[PDB]
């Protein structure tokens, strides 16, 4: 994921 | 949230928390949501995109904490998870953030409205409170970027609506920020949404009756000066929300 911010939740991040 | 309120799911009855099941059985807080009816959550694309499997997801209703089973709670599967088509993410921005997620029980049941589970009321078209309102927002997102967990208990805050004008300034959003999205926040930069509030509610009194007028989306950071949150405005989706309902 990504933990920057709003819009990162549940995200696939390579 | 940051700042803002401890709160129980009777003060936010439309309130919906949505997790995800993970291979091994794990399962994990992804984003809030809005009963809109019954059988409808609303909440945001962006939670959903990279992992688009309905049976992947599990929602409740009438839930005030994480981790821990509420009394009158009641659990449902997806039936139909709905994603806008047009949706995009730049590097800060989100856009047409907005989902439909159609519920179920195992027994194929829809909400039963209670004390602790109602619906929240659409807005009617282009119809916004003014820039100045107080809204408030509700989630199980992070209390302070330093976390790694959410709290256990479900938060709230109150937040003022920020005009297009003053969202689009230099050192706020520029031209990022567009007439489908509100911002919202604290006057002293105290209060705010944060990651794993996404999804969740904008509510504004208008008019008397208590409205969905933001769905959480996005923002740079939380709680950083001249940073507000930013709202899929909900007022510009309703033929998108009637057409998929």
């Amino acid at each position: 994921g990504x933990a920057l911010g709003r819009g990162c939740e549940n995200h696939r991040c390579l | 949230i940051i700042g803002g309120e401890f709160t129980t799911i009777e003060n936010q009855p439309w309130f919906a928390a949505i997790y995800r099941r993970h291979r091994g059985g794990s399962v994990t807080y992804v984003c809030g949501g809005s009963l809109i009816s019954p059988c409808w959550v609303i909440s945001a694309t962006h939670c959903f995109i990279d992992y688009p499997k309905k049976e992947d997801y599990i929602v409740y209703l009438g839930r005030s904490r994480l981790n821990s089973n509420t009394q009158g709670e009641m659990k449902f599967e997806v039936e139909n998870l709905i994603l806008h088509k047009d949706y995009s993410a730049d590097t800060l921005a989100h856009h047409n953030d907005i989902a439909l997620l159609k519920i179920r029980s195992k027994e194929g049941r829809c909400a039963q409205p209670s004390r602790t589970i109602q619906t929240i009321a659409l807005p009617s078209m282009y119809n916004d409170p003014q820039f100045g309102t107080s809204c408030e927002i509700t989630g199980f997102g992070k209390e302070q970027s330093t976390d790694y967990l959410y709290p256990e208990q479900l938060k709230m805050t109150v937040v003022k609506l920020i005009s297009h004008r003053e969202c689009q300034q230099p050192h706020y959003y520029g031209s990022e920020v567009t007439t489908k999205m509100l911002c919202a926040a604290d006057p002293q930069w105290k209060t705010d949404s944060c990651q794993g509030d996404s999804g969740g509610p904008l509510v504004c009194s208008l008019q008397g009756r208590m409205t969905l007028t933001g769905i959480v989306s996005w923002g740079r950071g939380c709680a950083l000066k001249d940073k507000p949150g930013v709202y899929t405005r909900v007022s510009h989706f309703l033929p998108w929300i009637r057409s998929h309902t």
